[PDB]
Formats: C-alpha cells, structure tokens, sequence
C-alpha cells in the first residue's frame, strides 16, 4: 500500500514515525524536502539529508526515481547523511565546523529540527552497534565502553524525563537501561552471570541517583550524547564503502573506466565531512587520497568509478553493484556541495534535480540577507532570484534600494518578491513554464512596489565556488 | 546559540511594467 518511509523522529508535534506516499513516481530529493518540512527542518538544511535503503545497505542518489506500486516493498529510512564531526566543538583535540559568516548569526551547522533528528538517529546507530563492545579487547577498554553505555543510557533517560515532562524515576519504569545500550552489550548481560546482571542493575540505580533536577535542559542532555556517541563511536557520521578493485592512476598514462567488450572487497574507501578521501585493503592505515575541492568531475560507467583531481591523479573503483556505485558517487558529490561549491555538481548521473534546475536557471541557493546585499551593492538595475530560507517551494526575486541607516551615511534597504509554482511572481498577470523563461521576461521591466520603482537590468548569476552560509568551513 | 536561528523574507507585492 505505497512506499512506507521510516523517521527516526516525527518532528514537532508528533505521531506515526514514518511518512507513507502513494504518487506513481517521485525523485528521492522531492521525498526528503516533503519530509524535511514535515518534520520542521528548514531549507539551508535539506542537503544533509538523504534516503537510506537498510536491506540493500545503499543510500539513494537525489534524482533516484521512486515508483508506486513498484517500490511499495522498499525498507527506507530519512536520515542525516552529511556530517561533521566535532560540529558541536566539545572534542578541544579537533578542529570546528561552521558555516561562511557575513563578509567582512547564521554560522550554525544545524537548525533546532535537524539537531533533534540528528540526536533520535544518533540513539538508533548507539543501539544498533555503530560501536561495537566486540570490536575491543582490553579490560581497560571493555570496562570503559560498559561504564560508557551505562553513561549515555542515564543521558537518554534524562531526555526522555525533560521531553514528557515526568520525573525520571517513572521513565526508569517503563524504560530499561537495557534498551538504551548497544545490542553487543545487552546480548553479553543476558549471555553472562545473574550476579553481573544484578549489579549493572545497581550501578545503574546508582547513576539515577546522581541526578540534578534543573540542572540540565534537553539541548544540553543532547549535545553530551551526541559529544559521547562520536567518542565512544569513531564510525558514527563516517561511510567505509567496500570496493572489489581500487587503482591509482596518472591521467596522461590511460583512461580510467575505459569501455572494455564481481569478486569479494579488496578494500575499503573512507569518506567524511572533515577528512576527506581515504582508503585502506582489507599493520592497517588509511591513506589519504584528497578532499572535496580538489576533484574536478567524478565518471561513472556502469558499477565503475573515477574520482579525477585537479593534478589529473585518478582513484579508480570498481563497486558491487550499480546501486553501490550511485550511493557512493552522491556520497562524495553531496560533500563537494557543502566544502567547495554551492551551484556545481561532479557526475550527471547523480545530480540533485532542483540543482540541475538552479544551475540552467541561475538561481541561488537559501542565501542569508549580507550575502545577497553583497551581490546587489556593486550596481543600480541588479537583481537575483535565490530559494527561500523558511518556504519550500517559494522563490525569492529580489532587488537593493537607495537607504539613509541612522548617523546619515547612505545605506542599502532589500525589497523581497515571492515566485511560487507553472511559475508566477505574486502581482504578475503572466504565468511561465521555466524560472529561466519568467527571467527572460523579466529581463529590461520596471518593477512597481508601492511607489516604487526598479529596473530589472541584470540577473546576478551563481559564481563557482563563491563563500555563503551554504558553505560549509573546517576549522 | 549552538543552533541556526530561524529567517523568514518579509515579501511584498508586485506589478510590472513591460517593454
């Protein structure tokens, strides 16, 4: 009965944990901005989230196209799928994450939405073992991790206590500390001595017992867990893809993937918001290919890949599946899009559709106020058409007026027109099939606003690699 | 604080002049 997408949080106020659609097709992309919204997460947000098809274990290109009744059987979920480590700034021995500031607040990663999905998810990837207590083999280390899981189950029980609005002695009732751990560690209780159970039972009473009514508020108890999880879980926020044949190569000695008339992984390729591309064969290190801004396209043919740098070196990967190789291309070209350029796009066959669309259109990306004041100050008649920061679906035309601020120096006053979708700017008799066309029209007008008026001289156009509060800096 | 702030474009309404 259609495709069933699963939430690992259903936003504000609630309910069933999943969104359920029954359009005959649909790109992946339309399904994550009609969930995005849903859930409260705002436009300058919506690239870092994605679907993930958890019985295949690949995540799904942007322009992927979901068809009912075809894909009524698909298990997938929404989930955060570009992440920086350290984006909090609670680990002093890593660098800071946060977006471009105004020239010359806004610098925020995530909206207060985008946190508390992260936060759910975070709790799902922790009980499903995205940190594992059989990857460890130290008393010192087991014994940490234990102590460690008790720690995040007392923080996930807290949250709960706050979100409710019950003390947390009731929560620890209907809650066991059992079901806030990893599954690795709730497995190794049950398989291990009553006498061991009875006192991870006391130790845990005992941490309940060191709680502070008032003392924390439900954003601070989930900044500690997510802090906690990347702690304890060096593979939380990370993807490790096995590729079953990995090549390095000098361009001006042959052509990658080249067209020629699968085996079990040799390696690995590690790809992360704050470190780039890394691979290692399956004594053990990750070499380090390059990061997001040096590559100059990313060449797909049929399960094959060629990342290319800017100094023509080529890692050439030779993927599971086609499906495999889909996911991983949009893995590095999504992170491309938030460190190097808002408006480009490394390989055709993944491309975000409402990017494809911009890109041909010219039109900008959610951009805070300094950065379209920055475009429209150099001269009178210019004008640009961005999405909107709070709306979905809206375009914003906008175009600089002639201000006197307080003091009498000359100052630049935006006057914002909203475009919706068939696309029609709200006071405008006409109605146009493409931005591009409605622009095109545009084109030598005079705007009337009040008693108003602006000429519609020249479109600025999205510029490669141009810094905005879309760009994501590694501190 | 540690959470991007919320904005919101005050739009206006329009009319055009052709030519």
């Amino acid at each position: 009965g259609g495709l069933k997408v699963l939430l690992h949080w259903a936003g504000p106020g609630g309910g069933e944990p999943w969104v359920t659609f029954s359009e005959s097709s649909l790109t992946a992309e339309e399904v994550c901005i009609h969930i995005a919204h849903k859930v409260g997460i705002t436009p300058p947000c919506f690239n870092l989230f994605a679907l993930f098809d958890a019985q295949a274990q690949v995540w799904l290109p942007p322009n992927h196209i979901l068809e009912i009744p075809r894909d009524a059987s698909l298990m997938l979920y929404f989930r955060i799928r570009f992440y920086f480590r350290n984006w909090h700034g609670m680990n002093p021995r890593e660098p800071a994450v946060y977006r471009c500031g105004p020239p010359g607040q806004g610098m925020q990663l995530l909206d207060p939405a985008s946190f508390e999905y992260l936060f759910e998810q975070g709790k799902h990837e922790f009980v499903n073992d995205v940190a594992s207590l059989w990857e460890l083999s130290t008393e010192e280390e087991i014994h940490h991790f234990k102590n460690e899981s008790l720690g995040m189950a007392f923080l996930h029980l807290c949250h709960l206590a706050l979100r409710h609005g019950i003390p947390l002695e009731e929560v620890a009732k209907k809650t066991s500390f059992k079901d806030c751990i990893p599954r690795s560690f709730r497995r190794h209780i049950r398989q291990h001595s009553a006498l061991t159970r009875l006192r991870l039972r006391n130790v845990f009473r005992r941490f309940l017992r060191d709680f502070q009514p008032g003392r924390l508020s439900q954003q601070m108890v989930m900044v500690k867990y997510l802090a906690t999880l990347e702690r304890l879980a060096p593979r939380f926020g990370t993807e490790r893809v096995p590729v079953c044949h990995l090549r390095l190569l000098a361009q001006a000695e042959g052509e990658p993937c080249y067209i020629r008339d699968a085996g079990p992984p040799t390696h690995e390729v590690l790809v992360t918001g704050t470190g780039g591309i890394q691979w290692w064969p399956v004594e053990p290190l990750w070499a380090y290919f390059c990061d997001f801004r040096d590559i100059t396209h990313v060449v797909l043919k049929e399960h094959c890949v060629s990342i290319h740098r800017q100094d023509n070196k080529c890692l050439e990967l030779s993927l599971p599946s086609r499906a495999a190789a889909l996911s991983f291309v949009s893995l590095v070209d999504g992170y491309f899009r938030l460190t190097a350029d808002s408006s480009h796009y490394l390989c055709h066959e993944v491309a975000p559709p409402r990017l494809v669309m911009s890109i041909r259109d010219g039109i900008h990306g959610p951009l805070l106020e300094p950065f379209v004041q920055a475009k429209l100050r150099p001269e009178d008649g210019l004008y640009l058409i961005h999405w909107s920061t709070s709306h979905p679906y809206r375009l914003i035309l906008t175009v600089a007026q002639r201000s006197q601020a307080p003091d009498g120096m000359q100052s630049l006053r935006l006057r914002k027109f909203p475009i919706e979708q068939a696309f029609v700017l709200e006071g405008w008799g006409r109605s146009f099939p493409s931005v591009r066309e409605l622009g095109a029209a545009l084109q030598g007008c005079l705007l009337r606003a009040g008693d108003d008026c602006f000429s519609l001289r020249r479109c600025c156009l999205p510029q490669p690699g141009e810094t905005s509060n879309l760009i994501i800096m590694r501190g | 604080n540690l959470l991007l702030s919320t904005s919101e474009e005050q739009i206006e309404k329009c009319f055009i002049i052709e030519n």
